[PDB]
RNA sequence: AAUUGUCGGGAGGGAAGCGGAUGGGGGCCGGCGAUGCGCCCCGGUCGGUGUGGAACGGCGAGCCGGUCCGCCGAUCGACUCGGGGCGUGGACCAGCGUGGAUUGGGGGGGCGGCCAAAGCCCGGGCUCUCGAUACGCCCGUGGAACGCCGUCUCCCCGAUUGUGGAAGGCAGCGCGCGCCUCCGGCGUGCUUCGGCAUCUGCGCGCUCCGGACGCUGGCCUGUGGGCUCCCCAUUCGA
RNA sequence: GAUGAGUAGGAGGGCGCGGCGGUCGCUGCAAAACCUUGGGCGCGAGCCUGGGCGGAGCGGCCGUCGGUGCAGAUCUUGGUG
């Protein structure tokens, strides 16, 4: 892939890199308004201090 | 603090001028490091590092030798930082341009005889 | 030719306009319409043997391209300020200042009639301007400068009388505001409790 | 064949010093005259009492969503979830 | 050039926000692509994976900075050093201040203070920068010549903050001074520089 | 002669540096030795004790070596030794040996005085 | 040398000595600190282009030179030679001024962001009360001022410090080279109409510009200055 | 331009003592040794010098050589608290 590649760019005299590159920064982005789920903490209760509760 | 190893300094050791008390081989240093400086030519650098060198990193080069490596190349100028000696192994001399450092009496003859010279490094 | 700055600074080493506008300014393109579509080019501007030859070669010093600048005077001394003496023979006297001297120092006057003080330079560093001011407009002190204080004890007569003359316009002035003659005529200095730091002056 | 023959500069702060700057990035006093200039305007403006940038239908759009945006900033849970703990959440 | 595209960036960010509030939508901004990294701990007692990471990111002094691409890679290696360092995405004012007061080039294995353009050219040239304007927009915008520009730059040699720390001993989200404090790492930069 | 110095002399440290213990013991001499003792306090550099020498009070190349008057010492012994400091009379002055006698002192003081070589110690034994 | 007597100085509330920092008292030091230089005339003294000789030299037969002696011409110059007049001034310390570098502290202004702040005030609609005369909800491209955060920018004060001694370089500007009524105005190109490194070259200058210069005083055989030497005291260390 | 911890241990450059081969000097107008609250130089080993004592030898520099550097060893001999 990376020999064609350099081929495909050597014929239109375009100097490229075929490097891999790791996981980059995202972009920004818009994302459409939703129900919106409130999290809270939950009141403690000693009989859930087990598996299946005591 | 810094961390770094022997605070970033060199732990190599290499020789920056001869050993030797030779007042001879202290002239042509001197000459080869004005050569070196001011024409920054690869082989002035290697001629004055090994001018340098101890007398086992000058190991001799026998005539026989010479000759072979030298079949070919009879406009080039042979150069070796040490000395030439003579092998009876070689029949045929041809004519040599030669510089070393010195020559034994017998080579020395041989390739005077056989129409050539030899050559000192102030020569050269 | 021009009689204005064409580009006034808005800060120090930064002029109001940019080079375009200066170009437009300078009449550049004037000129090169008067001189055949091109800049006018100019051209630039065109012993005894030795009693004694040192051994060691002189060293002069490289060149410093600071040139000092004239001493600023503070804002709180202004001509007809009331100043305070800090040092010296004079000190903790109130003197009415007359002008600053081109060495920087300060022409001051008692007036010698009221405590003493004759024409006197001081240095600003030794005193302190307070916000007390006196008319000195029909005061002329422009016979005096540096030179009038220079060394070469008796003095000579000629000064008596110079002094006399600065300080007679200077006292009906003094005389017209009350109380302040006395206040003149008594030294400054600090009681128990009084602050310089919390002083207004 | 020779070739022909052949002191640190003390370092100073270019964001005092401006002709230093200066050198580096000509541009700056560009931009100094603008800001210095700038700056005067809005001074004079001020003093003067001088007297929109959005259609009149825009600005209640964006005061009707920012408002909205806001209420649902200070929304609260039901709180519906913990059976066992109405009386005491209220 | 790059003071009005500085701007532009400014205010499209702040247009693409209120767009998206306009619509009733969110617009997450794009992840930071810049980190400046400083080292807030001494060279005592290194266990020695720590002691290599910082090696590599060019931290061998307390106090010492320097700018980092983010990506995966560097990520992750941060991570192994979060107690000795403290982090976060430096702003435009921040760049200029270092790379223009405390900016030292890297010229044949020589720390080369950068009182003129001619030494930004000696070594970056090449590369198509020439002045230091050229080297801060590379360094903020992390242009294709990022590794060599970056590089180039000795690692900056910051004071101690005036102010002093909070507790270097503790993470920046508990109250102390390590580990990644995003935007805050401009105000550390201030009282360091 | 005008002395061709003229950066000022700073002096790292005036005060020697003793032997420790030298104090304590007489047959411990003053002139310095450093000390090897494995617990040796003042080798490991405890605080409160005696300072030991080392390359950082070196004193600065320029005024290295040169006495008060502005001048580098050079000992001589006799008239001809003298004549050497002539085209140096603003760096090198003279000092005459302990052990010349008086009689030839005069001709090295009259000689130096005709050179305008300083002499550092031209009273010595003339009484 | 250990050790001892004596005279003199000094210290000592259950060790002494020692490191660092000053001070007091001693002792010591005139290369511990200069007095010259430049330009004038009075006198004195001593030598001066062109041709002759003496002994030599540099470059390589021939060119190119100086030294010494003598003779002419020329008529000046030199002088740790003596007087007079004018100008100028050394070592060290201190103060001040104007700036560079580093750095701490203080004061103000512009712009942007937010629920395109909230609130408050004004206008309008709704709600209608127990801490009783409310609680609050919604609206306006209304108004006057803050708040936090970010950023640009101006000014003021103090502290430490001047390493280098070859360069008027680099960079940014000003005045001339064309006219006007002169806080400004006058020509192309581009422009967000505010502006713009589009025309912006040369000459001579200036400056936050390839590392401190300037001025003034004190003192110079003194009860002065300096000190690494000596004794002792004190704070810290030990 | 960067940089500076160091026991055991390694190495380099230096200091000092006594001869020898050379070289340059000093000394009865006062050498060596020794004494000093004289002065100065060197980071330091050390060096230079004033004054005193002493009364006949001595030193610098290059090379080269060695029975060549002490606070300790219940160290040796002598002397003394
Ligand atoms: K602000
Ligand atoms: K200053
Ligand atoms: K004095
Ligand atoms: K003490
Ligand atoms: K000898
Ligand atoms: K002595
Ligand atoms: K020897
Ligand atoms: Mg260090
Ligand atoms: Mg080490
Ligand atoms: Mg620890
Ligand atoms: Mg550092
Ligand atoms: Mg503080
Ligand atoms: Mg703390
Ligand atoms: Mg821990
Ligand atoms: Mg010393
Ligand atoms: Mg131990
Ligand atoms: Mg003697
Ligand atoms: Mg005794
Ligand atoms: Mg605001
Ligand atoms: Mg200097
Ligand atoms: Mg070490
Ligand atoms: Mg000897
Ligand atoms: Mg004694
Ligand atoms: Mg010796
Ligand atoms: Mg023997
Ligand atoms: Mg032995
Ligand atoms: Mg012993
Ligand atoms: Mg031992
Ligand atoms: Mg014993
Ligand atoms: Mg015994
Ligand atoms: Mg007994």
């Amino acid at each position: 892939k990376n020999d064609q590649l350099k081929a495909d760019a050597k014929a239109r005299g375009e100097v490229i890199s075929t490097k891999r590159q790791p996981l980059g920064p995202k972009p920004g982005f818009m994302v459409e308004g939703a129900t919106l789920e409130t999290v809270t903490p939950i009141p403690y209760d000693v009989v859930n201090d087990l598996k299946g509760g005591y | 603090g810094i961390d770094l190893v022997a605070g970033g300094k060199s732990k190599k050791t290499k020789r920056t001028a001869p050993k030797s008390d030779d007042v001879y081989l202290k002239l042509l240093v001197k000459l080869y490091r004005f050569l070196a400086r001011r024409t920054g030519s690869k082989f002035n650098a290697v001629i004055l590092k090994r001018l340098f060198m101890s007398k086992i990193n000058k190991p001799p080069l026998s005539l026989s030798r010479l000759i072979t490596y030298a079949t070919g190349k009879g406009d080039n100028i042979v150069v070796l930082v040490g000395t030439v000696t003579d092998d009876v192994r070689a029949y045929e001399v041809p004519k040599i341009k030669v510089c070393a450092l010195k020559f034994t009496e017998t080579a020395r003859a041989r390739i005077e005889k056989a129409g050539g010279e030899c050559l000192t490094f102030d020569q050269l | 030719a021009k009689k204005t700055i064409r580009n006034p600074e808005l800060i120090r080493g930064v002029g109001k306009f940019s080079r375009s506008k200066m170009y437009h300014k300078k009449g550049l393109w004037a000129i090169k319409k008067k001189n055949g579509g091109k800049l006018p080019l100019h051209e630039k501007k065109p012993v005894k043997p030795p009693k004694f030859y040192p051994a060691d070669d002189v060293k002069k010093p490289l060149v410093n391209k600071h040139k000092p600048k004239p001493t600023k005077l503070r804002a709180s001394i202004t001509p007809g300020t009331v100043l305070i003496i800090l040092a010296g023979r004079f000190k903790g006297k109130r003197v009415v200042f007359l002008k600053q001297l081109t060495s920087g120092l300060l022409l001051v006057t008692g007036p010698f009639k009221l405590n003493g003080v004759p024409l006197r330079r001081v240095n600003q560093a030794y005193v302190i301007g307070t916000s007390t001011k006196v008319d000195v407009s029909g005061v002329n002190v422009e016979k005096i400068d540096d030179k009038y204080f220079a060394k070469q004890n008796v003095l000579p007569q000629e000064k008596k009388d110079e002094q006399k003359t600065v300080d007679s316009a200077l006292l009906k002035a003094i005389e017209g505001i009350p109380e302040l003659k006395a206040y003149l005529s008594a030294r400054f200095s600090l009681k128990s409790g009084m602050k310089p730091h919390e002083l207004v002056f | 064949v020779v070739r022909p023959i052949k002191r640190a500069t003390l370092k100073k702060n270019p964001l005092k010093n401006l002709n230093v700057l200066l050198k580096l990035n000509p541009y700056a006093k560009t931009a100094r005259r603008m800001s210095l200039l700038a700056e005067a305007q809005r001074v004079k403006a001020k003093k003067e009492k001088l007297d929109h940038a959005i259609t009149k239908e825009e600005a209640s759009a964006i005061k009707g969503a920012s408002h909205s945006w806001y209420k649902t900033m200070i929304s609260d849970s039901d709180y519906a979830e913990f059976d066992n703990f109405t009386k005491w959440l209220g | 050039q790059y003071a009005k595209e500085y701007s532009e960036q400014e205010k499209e960010l702040i247009r693409l926000k209120r767009e998206a509030r306009l619509k009733g939508g969110f617009y997450v901004d794009p992840e930071a692509k810049l980190l400046f990294i400083i080292r807030i701990r001494g060279i005592n007692a290194m266990p020695p994976q720590t002691k290599k990471i910082l090696q590599l990111l060019r931290l061998r002094q307390i106090f010492n900075g320097v700018f980092l691409k983010v990506n995966k890679a560097t990520v992750n290696m941060l991570h192994r050093v979060e107690p000795y360092v403290t982090y976060g995405y430096p702003n435009l004012k921040s760049i200029k201040e270092l790379i223009y007061k405390r900016g030292y080039g890297k010229v044949d294995k020589q720390r080369i203070a950068l009182t003129d353009n001619a030494v930004v050219e000696q070594v970056l040239g090449k590369h198509g920068i020439i002045c230091i304007e050229d080297l801060v927009h590379e360094i903020i915008t992390v242009g294709p010549h990022f590794k060599e520009a970056n590089n180039f730059l000795w690692p900056f040699q910051l004071k101690a903050p005036l102010g002093g720390l909070k507790k270097k001993r503790n993470h920046y989200v508990e109250g102390g001074d390590a580990g990644n404090r995003e935007n805050f790492i401009n105000e550390l930069i201030r009282r360091m520089n | 002669a005008v002395p061709l110095l003229n950066k000022k002399v700073v002096k790292k440290r005036v005060k020697r540096f003793i032997r420790p213990q030298s104090d304590r013991r007489i047959t411990v001499k003053e002139s310095w030795r450093r000390p090897k003792g494995i617990d040796s306090r003042v080798r490991r550099k405890f605080k409160g004790c005696v300072l030991m020498p080392n390359i950082g009070y070196g004193s600065d190349k320029k005024t290295r070596h040169y006495l008060p008057n502005g001048f580098k010492k050079f000992v001589v012994h006799n008239a001809s030794e003298l004549e050497i400091l002539m085209m140096h009379n603003r760096t090198y002055c003279a000092e005459i040996a302990h052990n010349v006698s008086t009689r030839k002192r005069k001709e090295i003081v009259e000689r130096a005085a005709q050179l305008d070589v300083v002499i550092t110690n031209k009273l010595a034994r003339l009484h």
